[PDB]
């Protein structure tokens, strides 16, 4: 297990920032990689033993440092908007097959200012008559709006637990400002379930959204709350014929 | 040519379909690698291929190597929803014994099997919470397209991904959304985008 911190991560351009990476196994090699579209996976740094570091194809902005086997932290001076991406720590199995073991990755924006930084504002929609009439199903309509940057995890609950069958959710979110360069984000979600089950009024539906957002390290001076990590949700009870 | 290229580079398929992707090189490998990588996920190891011909089997999927070991391929039989995410191959190329490159991965997304599409759009209840009017796109076919956009009030949402864990009520949709008043989900959904056929029953 390759265990990195923090999972999501905003920072103004200029604020020197690092990311942990430890391995809990003893290997010797350890490597850091960006994930950009179209860009594949892009390695920075890597480790081949302690205290031994050697720049990658794309180095430039960041620093490692290897003093303990154990860790391989990665280190930005002077985080620039282009550093936003997705980061992955991996260190190489020593079994037969060298295979790489990954982190489960870093998603860093760096942003101009913090005050660009907005919790979602979260709707649903209760089904149409129109479509139970049509087709004896039920869709709840899940809209998220007003959120920067794009970190969310949307997900539907019934009666106080979780589901995914009937859940259909939008690949990304849009941009609605698509003209500026500072835009919020839009994101829906549906969950489908039987007229039946819709009607039923012991029935309860939540859409919630996870929110990555600032932390306490972070300085606030806006007049509106912090936009710290949060969830934001929107509920509808079923509906009776 | 990149010393790993993956085709197809995406990959849109309906459950229940069978489909192969390829992983190619004009150099020779020792070992060629295969990692699925899911949203919020880091790649995992699903297996290495050795022997040059070798075939290995990791339930419904199927990874082959070339004889001359330049080739794999990733078969699946029968997708599922939960087939769905990044199918990534690696090696040690370019004088590497420590440094894998990985190739650009089939980004394969599993779609519903509409057997009798019934492509509507619905008028949804205004939320108390939002000033918007909302229109659901529903019941199209997995070969139907609707890409997101924005045209001055009226937004439109990519058609939505199943939840790769969903187990039922499997079905393609899109929204439309405007503040402004009198806003018409013909307006949104017009003949450029949805089928010719689809239906619009009144609230
Ligand atoms: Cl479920
Ligand atoms: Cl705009
Ligand atoms: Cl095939
Ligand atoms: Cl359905």
């Amino acid at each position: 297990q390759v265990t990195q911190n923090p999972r999501y991560l905003i920072t103004v351009t200029g604020k020197k920032l690092t990311v942990t990476c430890s391995q809990n196994m003893n290997h010797e090699y350890m490597s850091w990689y960006r994930q950009d579209p179209g860009l594949g996976l892009r390695q920075i740094y890597y480790s081949m033993n302690v205290e031994v570091t050697d720049k990658g194809d794309v180095p430039e902005g960041y620093k490692v440092s290897r003093k303990e086997k154990r860790n391989f932290p990665l280190i930005l001076e002077s985080p620039s908007p282009n550093q936003t991406s997705l980061y992955f720590c991996a260190s190489r199995l020593t079994g037969r097959v060298h295979g790489y073991t990954f982190g489960s990755g870093t998603r860093l924006t760096v942003v101009e200012d913090l005050k660009n930084v907005f919790p979602p504002e979260v709707a649903v929609f209760e089904p149409s008559e129109a479509e139970i009439s049509h087709t004896q199903k039920a869709t709840l309509v899940c809209l998220a709006t007003g959120f920067y940057p794009d970190h969310v995890e949307l997900s539907w609950w019934v009666n106080g637990k979780e589901v995914h069958s009937g859940v259909c959710t939008d690949p990304q979110p849009l941009k609605e400002q698509p003209a500026l360069n500072d835009s919020r984000y839009a994101l829906s979600s549906r969950l489908r379930v039987s007229a039946t089950f819709w009607q039923n009024p012991r029935n309860h539906f939540r859409c919630q959204v996870q929110f990555y957002g600032l932390s306490e390290n972070d300085e606030w001076t806006q007049d509106r709350a912090k936009p710290v990590t949060q969830i934001v949700s929107a509920e509808a009870w079923g509906r009776a014929d | 040519m990149q010393l790993l290229e993956q085709s197809p580079q995406f990959l849109s398929i309906q459950e229940g379909e069978n489909l192969t992707v390829y992983c190619n090189s004009s150099s020779v490998f020792s070992s060629l690698q295969w990692y699925r990588q899911e949203p919020g996920e880091g790649p995992v190891l699903l297996v290495t291929v050795v022997t040059g011909g070798e075939v290995k089997k990791l339930k419904r999927l199927t990874f082959q190597f070339g004889d001359a070991r330049k080739d794999s391929s990733l078969h699946i039989t029968a997708a599922q929803p939960g087939d769905t995410g990044l199918y990534l191959c690696a090696g040690y190329g370019g004088g590497s014994n420590y440094k894998l490159t990985f190739g650009k991965g089939t980004l394969l997304t599993v779609n519903p099997y509409i057997q009798n599409p019934d492509p509507a759009v619905y008028q949804l209840r205004d939320s108390k919470s939002s000033d918007k009017s909302v229109c659901l796109f529903t019941d199209f076919d997995s070969q139907t397209n609707v890409s997101q956009s924005k045209d001055s009030d009226v937004y439109i949402t990519d058609k939505c991904v199943l939840d790769m864990r969903s187990m039922d009520f499997k079905s393609n949709s899109a929204v439309a959304w405007s503040n402004k008043s009198d806003f018409a989900c013909a307006n949104a959904f017009n003949n450029s985008i949805i089928p010719e056929d689809t239906f619009f029953p009144s609230p």
